[PDB]
């Protein structure tokens, strides 16, 4: 359900709080390490020479608990932007020691404060810490969806509040925690614990944390109503922002003291929990997508590689998908073949890429359907799938099956097909390179063939996300280029991300091709309206195909083929993130490239500013021929 | 040791007020070791303090003291590191220090508290950026504003008027308060943003002039008439944490700093007396009600010293 820490700047006892806030319900505690009161004096005689101790011993708690329960906060006095000299001075190093201390004790997390524009010396200081040793321990910035200045009661009789609306204004936190995190260099241990007020800000201003790196969500006990019963609660839009929240599964901090005395701290808590359990429960999809949430993976190349047993496995574990396949095949048979030449008419049925045999035994199932009559060749190139193709056949599809062992490039077909039926998509349908395939397999189509599927189509969308930006970063490897990470693509589960535009249509491929001269060579130029300030870190990757006729599938989400957690999409990164502000376009190019070995796919981004071409002759990324 | 009394004062010697009867109420902290709570102090002979075995009473609080203010002859206003603003009242014999109200009302430290005029209401500050208006009688919050922008480091009510008070915040904002206008704050100064504000004290007989010191060390003098900066010293090499006015009739200028020195200046901000007594920074100053001329500071340092102004 719910990970819920307590928010306490008073810790007179630390094994009597941490006692008490365990009773309530709460998994840790966020605490001063040194008392938020004491402030040291580091340079001048004679405070300097304080007799300690400078603050209580690392004895009174367990090593475990200090791990897992107790995240450190930075004092209160500590200024290191500070215009005064000797604040900073003393700031510099007082925040060393607390950090340092909070290393000496294990803390899994330490909350530091975004509060105003100017943090340039706060990060300086904690890159420099970061920078001292490797380390595990994550900094949570804690920064205002509002900033307080923009809080304030318009109580001020010759400093009135503007009432008046600011679109960029309304959005100075984001642009706080940007250059924070840019100046840290993207730090994978910098995140945020984002503070939500009494009054929300517009949902453009929400919006712009959606693809960022939120750890915690911190509720104040001030912004919690009171039912009829005097329990506290929330509005109903503070609380559909806590099922968003739910759904990037941060973790829950409760700030200030109760405010609804007349009940526990845990009533602040339980009311989370029920929310939490009241959530409109999620999709089969989500179920299927739960653990692979912004989990980056190699595309499968299937003409290249032989695919492993349990990857067909789950190829085949889509029973709605190969539903459409029958649906198509008993469609195609029954426009084929009329019923007065049902008996005398068998169409020869060939499945190119037959893999372990789900659309040979769909096949089947159609002939039967349409009560049409079917000869089927099943080619495939791995042999072992043939393995399992040839005991198929030898057990249960007998003579009406005949397994080719073969490249359908390279296969002398006895007989042309009438229909040729094949699954040879990717997350970017021609990524698998279906269209040379199926080219080098028409030759033996009858010249009124049909190929199932007839067509598809690729779509990109532009995205923002500085998590999957920081994801990718991190894939450097030693002995290559160190920044091919960023000049190949991914199949991802993209979760926390920001969709900057809708999709568009990016590359067509049809089948059977007529072109007198064929060329599956692309180059296609894509304009994105962008109504919001945001980020571009890459583009997102779906497709479209039309097996026969109506009878599609598809992963665009406008679109998406209901039950088909076959297929996450795919995702194309950019080295140099892209400011975009709102009313900009953002103009990509994508171009589809070819040898006799290799395919591949560049991309540059040449609006609103121009990026690097993206895979220049494939020298980070091809795709095997 | 009276009954009640603790054993052990705390290290941290945070507030230090005089009575008319020249009596001494002791605030303290324990701001490191296993323990960060605070005590409550009173000494009927001031020259005993800190001994807590030559106390008239003591007694314990929950959490340490950011700020103490007498109320009265018997009471005693606490700002609590819990965000409680506590309510403590004198024995009849005057033997002990018992709790008549703990409020839970501010959502960070209570930085700061002052009694209003009326006697019957008081203004806390808070690191949760709001100041409250406190009922005594009833022991409940009339108003919370939210006007700053930033912690608030001060609350000063007016000596004469039970309506009005100065504030100051990190938001680099000093505001004057009347509870009887609609909007009831203005925010005052020099026109040009200067350095932060951390201590305000009115002038004892002009209703209209107050001192505030900054985190830079300068003491300035500002009247609300011209609105505008009269006059300003560099009296410390640090934050100004205190500003204390004389009893006498052309009050003297008890100035306190992280410095660890003490500074008295005359009505034209000028230097007369200089104390590195302190070996630590230095809490609080009050001059005799009996003796004019002695004013007594407590430090971090733990020293409760006793000054002669010349
Ligand atoms: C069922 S996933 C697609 C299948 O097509 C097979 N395949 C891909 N390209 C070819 C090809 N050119 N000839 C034969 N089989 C192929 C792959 O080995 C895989 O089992």
């Amino acid at each position: 359900r719910v990970s819920s820490g307590r928010d306490l700047n008073c810790v007179p006892e630390i094994a009597d709080t941490l006692g008490a806030v365990a009773k309530q319900g709460f998994d840790f505690l966020c605490m001063p390490v040194f008392h938020p009161r004491f402030k040291r004096e580091f340079i001048q005689e004679p405070a300097k020479n304080r007799p300690g101790p400078q603050t209580r011993s690392d004895l009174l708690l367990s090593g475990r608990d200090w791990n897992t329960l107790i995240v450190g906060k930075l004092s209160p006095w500590i200024r290191p932007d500070s215009k005064v000299e000797k604040i900073r001075r003393n700031s510099e190093a007082a925040m060393l020691q607390e950090l340092n201390f909070g290393a000496y004790l294990g803390l899994p997390a330490f909350l530091l404060p975004l509060n105003q524009e100017d943090n340039t010396n706060l990060a300086r200081v904690l890159t420099n810490h970061i920078h001292t040793g490797h380390h595990s321990s994550m900094f949570w910035m804690r920064v205002p969806l509002v900033a307080p200045e923009d809080l304030r009661d318009d109580i001020i009789e010759n400093a009135p509040t503007t009432h008046t609306e600011e679109y960029s204004g309304e959005e100075k936190t984001w642009m706080w925690w940007h250059n924070f995190r840019t100046l840290c260099d993207y730090s994978k241990r910098i995140a945020v614990a984002l503070e939500i007020g009494a009054d929300l800000p517009s949902n453009h201003v929400i919006d712009r944390w959606l693809g960022e790196p939120i750890k915690a969500a911190i509720l104040p006990t001030s912004i919690f109503l009171t039912n009829k019963k005097g329990f506290p609660v929330l509005s109903k839009m503070h609380q559909r922002l806590i099922f968003r929240l739910l759904k990037l599964e941060v973790q829950f901090i409760i700030t200030g003291t109760n405010h609804h005395s007349e009940k526990e701290f845990c009533s602040y808590l339980q009311y989370l929990e029920y929310l939490s359990q009241n959530r409109p429960p999620p999709n089969a999809y989500e179920l299927f997508a739960k653990g692979y949430e912004d989990y980056l993976q190699s595309p499968l190349q299937p003409l290249m590689d032989n695919l492993e047993s349990q990857t067909y496995e789950v190829f085949e574990k889509d029973p709605i998908k190969y539903s459409q396949y029958q649906q198509a095949i008993y469609k195609c048979l029954l426009d084929r073949v009329p019923e007065e030449e049902k008996d005398t008419n068998v169409q020869v049925l060939m499945v190119l890429g037959a893999g372990r045999g789900p659309l040979v035994n769909a096949s089947l199932r159609a002939a039967k359907q349409a009560d049409r009559r079917i000869k089927l060749y099943a080619v495939e190139k791995n042999p072992n799938a043939v393995v399992t193709l040839e005991n198929w056949q030898f057990e249960e599809w007998g003579s009406q099956v005949t397994v080719v062992s073969s490249d359908m490039r390279e296969w002398v077909a006895p007989e042309k097909a009438d229909i040729i039926v094949s699954e040879l998509l990717g997350s970017f349908a021609d990524n698998e390179l279906s269209p040379e395939c199926l080219d080098g397999a028409q030759h033996f189509l009858k010249d009124d063939g049909v190929s199932i599927p007839g067509e598809y189509t690729s779509f990109l969308a532009p995205i923002s996300s500085s998590k999957l930006y920081n994801e990718v970063r991190a894939c450097r490897e030693k002995d290559r280029d160190p920044e091919a990470q960023f000049e190949m693509p991914y199949v991802v589960r993209l979760h926390n991300f920001h969709q900057l535009s809708a999709p568009q249509p990016c590359f067509t491929f049809s089948h059977p091709n007529r072109d007198p001269m064929i060329d599956n060579n692309r180059y296609c130029t894509l304009e994105f309206p962008v109504e919001v300030n945001t980020v571009l870190h890459g583009f997102a990757g779906y497709f479209e195909t039309v097996l026969y006729q109506d009878i599609t599938l598809s992963i665009r989400p406008e679109t998406h083929s209901p039950g088909m957690f076959s297929w996450f999409p795919i995702l194309f990164p950019i080295k140099q993130p892209i400011t975009v502000r709102e009313g900009q376009t953002i103009c990509v190019r994508f171009w589809r490239c070819s040898n006799s070995k290799k395919v591949w796919y560049e991309w540059a981004v040449t609006a609103p500013v121009c990026s690097a071409i993206h895979n220049p002759t494939g020298r980070s990324y091809t795709i095997g021929l | 040791l009276p009954p009640n009394a603790p054993a052990c004062m705390e290290r941290q010697l945070e507030a230090a007020r005089y009575r008319s009867d020249g009596a001494l109420l002791l605030g303290a902290s324990s701001l490191s070791g296993r323990c960060w709570a605070g005590s409550l102090w009173l000494f009927k002979d001031p020259c005993a303090a800190p001994n807590e075995g030559f106390c008239s009473a003591g007694v314990q609080t929950e959490a340490g003291v950011a700020d103490l203010t007498w109320v009265g002859e018997r009471g005693i206003l606490v700002a609590s590191d819990s965000g409680a603003v506590e309510l403590w009242e004198l024995d009849e014999n005057e033997t002990l220090i018992v709790s008549k109200f703990c409020k839970y009302e501010h959502d960070d430290i209570v930085s700061t508290v002052s009694v209003l005029s009326s006697g019957t209401q008081a203004v806390s500050g808070s690191k949760d950026i709001c100041i409250k208006v406190w009922d005594l009688a009833q022991q409940v919050v009339l108003s919370s504003y939210r006007a700053h922008a930033a912690q608030v480091t001060c609350v000063a009510a007016s000596p004469h008027k039970d309506s009005v008070f100065l504030s100051c915040s990190e938001d680099n904002r000093i505001l004057l308060w009347d509870t009887r206008c609609p909007k009831p704050a203005s925010q005052i100064g020099c026109s040009a943003p200067g350095y932060l504000p951390t201590s305000l004290a009115w002038h004892p007989q002009q209703s209209e002039v107050f001192v505030f010191g900054d985190e830079n060390g300068t003491v300035s003098l500002v009247d609300t008439k011209s609105t505008s900066c009269v006059l300003s010293s560099a009296v410390h090499s640090q934050c100004v944490t205190g500003l204390v006015f004389s009893p006498h009739s052309v009050p003297f200028l008890a100035s306190l700093s992280e410095d660890c020195s003490l500074a008295v200046l005359d009505s034209s901000l000028s230097e007369l007396f200089r104390s590195q007594a302190h070996r630590d920074f230095v809490r609080d100053a009050t001059w005799s009600p009996l003796n004019h001329s002695l004013l007594t500071t407590v430090g971090w340092d733990h020293q409760v010293v006793h000054h002669v102004v010349p």
